[PDB]
């Protein structure tokens, strides 16, 4: 049991870090949202009514 | 002359499998029809 037990957690750890802090200074610019629509109708069968 | 309706049957009932559109239900806009008038002073 020596330092080089713990390399797999230091990977964990060091994936963790690289991922939080490339998180950060990434540029975020806003998108436009083109697909508002109301096309989600329902079918099915007429109830027509008899006499 | 036993089978003279069975045809009759079997027609009714595929005719009966056209679905037809039924407007029972549904109302339309109308308006009220002028009639003649003549008026005078």
């Amino acid at each position: 049991m020596a330092s080089t037990t713990r390399l797999v957690n230091d990977r964990k750890q060091l994936e963790q870090q690289v991922k939080d802090d490339a998180r950060i200074l990434a540029d975020a610019r806003g998108l436009n949202i083109t697909t508002v629509a109301n096309d989600s109708a329902t079918g099915g069968q007429a109830i027509r009514n008899v006499g | 002359l036993d089978n003279v309706i069975k045809q009759i049957e079997a027609l009714s009932v595929i005719v009966n499998r056209s679905e037809k559109a039924d407007d029972a239900q549904i109302l339309g806009p109308n308006t009220y029809k002028q009639l003649l008038e003549h008026l005078f002073s």
